[PDB]
């Protein structure tokens, strides 16, 4: 926003939105897979309780 | 499709593809994890039965 | 038309409720440029439209580089401005007796 | 690499990375979920052991 032209700077933003969101999807799955892996371990843990 | 020739229609479509495909792949991943959870529940239910 | 309007004060002819014919404007070889943004330039026949605004003026000839939407320039920031999401066609042709 | 210069091929390589990298991430996600099924398989086995 400092030194670019707002009729075109969004094109640089355009890939900038994606790769940051692309990185966010990695954090989604990396949480979710272990989250099932914790609970399936945890349901065993309460079963051991 | 009703308002452009090939070389630019392909671009706009390609923008749609990368993102509709992404949505589909997200859905697939979510359903897979949810199915694994359901499997754990089903094996538990079979064990109880 | 005989006389047009300026780039300072331009002319807006609102056009509705008539049958268009863009192809006769397309195939006639009396034009320097024909740049249809957002719509394919030969697909002008098949899409049916709500409102038509005929906007005519005159300009320095190198400032057809600056007539494009989003493109900056002394006509663009001071005189005549298009949005970034503009669709439609701008047509410019030479005027040496016109 | 052999028929274009630095600028125009950088766009073409840009398209090459997204999709190869995405398939790799698609490959990882298929591996991880199946691994959890194998992980769910194993604890059932050793309990039967």
């Amino acid at each position: 926003l400092s030194r670019l032209d707002p009729p075109e700077a969004e094109v640089q933003i355009d890939r900038l939105i994606t790769g940051r969101l692309q990185s966010l999807q990695t954090y989604v799955t990396q949480q979710l897979i272990r989250a099932a892996e914790i609970r399936a371990s945890a349901n065993l843990a309460a079963t051991k309780m | 499709l009703s308002r452009l020739d090939k070389v630019e229609a392909e671009v706009q479509i390609d923008r749609l593809i990368t993102g509709r495909l992404q949505s589909l792949q997200t859905y697939v991943t979510q359903q897979l994890i949810r199915a694994a959870e359901i499997r754990a529940s089903a094996n538990l239910a079979a064990t109880k039965m | 038309a005989t006389r047009f309007a300026s780039v300072y004060a331009w002319n807006r002819k609102r056009i509705s409720n008539c049958v268009a014919d863009y192809s006769v404007l397309y195939n006639s070889a009396s034009f320097s440029t024909f740049k249809c943004y957002g719509v394919s330039p030969t697909k002008l026949n098949d899409l049916c439209f709500t409102n038509v605004y005929a906007d005519s003026f005159v300009i320095r000839g190198d400032e057809v580089r600056q007539i494009a939407p989003g493109q900056t320039g002394k006509i663009a920031d001071y005189n005549y401005k298009l949005p970034d999401d503009f669709t439609g066609c701008v047509i410019a042709w030479n005027s040496n007796n016109l």
